[PDB]
């Protein structure tokens, strides 16, 4: 929802499928006993779509390796000839 | 005391004390989500042991 | 539907499975938001 609010109206990872798991939550209403199992399996395969959607947005729509690759690079000085370079250049500055 | 014993589960007794510690373990070994919790005949669909 | 017949029952579906703000916001919002 907090992505939603500043991504545009993409529609929920489960879709027209959140009514439906809406209408299994009504059945497990009319269940006259409350099964801990049932209800974990609904929240698991829910949160196993929601999962499966968000990876696929994080890596393919969101680039996570790229922003990974960037913080190596850098952070971790992943580029250490890039970086061992700025230390040879910059030294005469950051040794003050 | 080991008048503890159940004489109408004696005869029984050990077999139910196997069950139990299989099944303590079980639910006691971190188990990965063994599909063996089948979704199926629940405990409460289960008939009861009374 | 909402209130508008007797035996039918889908009419309160959506406000069983729905809150009742969101089921208003959903109802209003879609049309509001084609027509805007």
């Amino acid at each position: 929802e907090n992505q939603n609010v500043n991504l545009t109206r993409k529609g929920s990872i489960l879709k027209n499928q959140e009514d439906t798991f809406a209408a299994e939550l009504h059945r497990l209403k009319q269940q006259p006993l409350f099964s801990l199992v049932d209800f974990e399996q609904v929240v698991d395969r829910i949160r196993s779509t929601v999962a499966e959607h968000l990876w696929k947005l994080m890596v393919e729509e969101s680039d996570l390796l790229g922003q990974l690759k960037i913080i190596k690079d850098f952070y971790l000085l992943g580029r250490g000839e890039l970086f061992q370079a700025f230390i040879d250049t910059a030294q005469h500055m950051l040794k003050t | 005391r080991q008048h503890t014993m159940v004489s109408f589960l004696k005869p029984v007794l050990k077999q139910i004390i196997m069950a139990g510690k299989s099944m303590q373990l079980l639910k006691n070994l971190q188990c990965a989500e063994s599909t063996t919790c089948q979704a199926g005949a629940r405990d409460a669909e289960r008939k009861s042991l009374y | 539907p909402q209130v508008q017949s007797a035996a039918d029952e889908t009419a309160v579906q959506l406000s069983e499975l729905l809150t009742l703000p969101v089921l208003m916001k959903r109802s209003i919002t879609a049309p509001l938001a084609a027509h805007i």
